[PDB]
């Protein structure tokens, strides 16, 4: 079905969302239990082509969820254990028309970037690879920033160039050179 | 007047008002993640190295 | 329309000396290339799917240059069996 | 007629030499550099695999 995966995904997000105003949550631990964060990390290989349209917003939540359990501390190990990063480099995705891609673009960037931040030191190594070996990218778009169309596709690129700013003070890309 | 201006069909009618309960269900999941998300960024930033994460990257990089 | 061909020219100089390098020696540098695409991924994602009036041409021209620049490293690097 | 007529003067003259000069030996080495790497990149992409480097990409990526 394509309506019932839709909102199964998003409940999920207010199961978690509200646990952790309730540091540890069981919900996030359970899901690990069931091998649904497992399956989850590998979808996320040729989201290019499921990339209004409902194929559209089930990714959306699906993405957006992920990002929610890179926020808690707990997340970073079950989540950094799937391999999480080699899975989004085989799918090769790295007026309104380009405001989805951004979109993509940022929903990604945001998990990338909250995970490295939160465990520490153990996941560093793994964001510097990431800045490297896609060096270039993230140059133009942090250089672009630096009607209603117009503001809405410029509003990605502000939240999409500060994605990438918060990993390389987080990862200290900086010490590198 | 009447017996049909500009009107539609129970049939449509019913599938009309489903289509745009699901539609702002999903604005509405949509737009109150976006908020958890923003409100999120701003309490982990509003910490300290505001300005400064974005100016070391503006001297180190080219302007 | 002019700056910003200057600015791609910039990606695509970086690009081509990164790409070249990795692909020079063998197995020994893909580890690195991995890196380089896992932790800069989306920026590059934009440029292939961009490609996919003579200030326009030569911006174009940038953009398949750039695409097809990383092309080359993935497919030397290997990062499609990383998946 | 004579005596100047949108013409220049001789410091400015050579000056003008020398700067035509200078870009053009720069412009022959930008373009002389392009074409060595272009034709690199034709000697290397010319041995095998020219369009499945991208078809698995396009397949892999979003189209």
């Amino acid at each position: 079905d394509t309506t019932c995966q839709t909102a199964a995904m998003i409940l999920l997000n207010a199961l978690v969302h509200t646990s952790r105003a309730s540091v540890d949550c069981p919900i996030i631990d359970a899901l690990n239990r069931l091998n649904f964060i497992g399956v989850l990390v590998d979808s996320l290989k040729e989201i290019l082509n499921e990339w209004a349209s409902p194929s559209q917003q089930y990714t959306s939540a699906k993405l957006a969820l992920l990002l929610q359990l890179c926020q808690t501390r707990q997340g970073a190990k079950y989540v950094l254990q799937a391999n999480l990063f080699r899975a989004l480099e085989q799918s090769g995705v790295f007026v309104v028309a380009l405001e989805r891609h951004y979109a993509l673009l940022v929903a990604l960037a945001r998990v990338v970037g909250a995970a490295v931040t939160a465990r520490g030191a153990h996941n560093i190594v793994q964001g510097r690879k990431f800045l490297t070996q896609h060096r270039g990218l993230v140059v133009h778009v942090l250089k672009k920033n630096a009607i209603l169309a117009q503001q809405a596709l410029e509003e990605r690129i502000e939240e999409l160039a500060e994605a990438f700013m918060l990993l390389i003070t987080a990862t200290g890309f900086l010490e590198y050179e | 007047s009447g017996t049909g201006l500009g009107e539609v069909d129970v049939d449509t009618y019913l599938s009309n008002l489903q289509t745009k309960t699901t539609l702002s269900m999903i604005a509405d999941g949509l737009e109150r993640s976006a908020r958890d998300f923003d409100a999120f960024l701003e309490e982990n930033v509003t910490l300290e190295w505001e300005a400064q994460r974005k100016r070391i990257y503006q001297h180190f990089g080219i302007k």
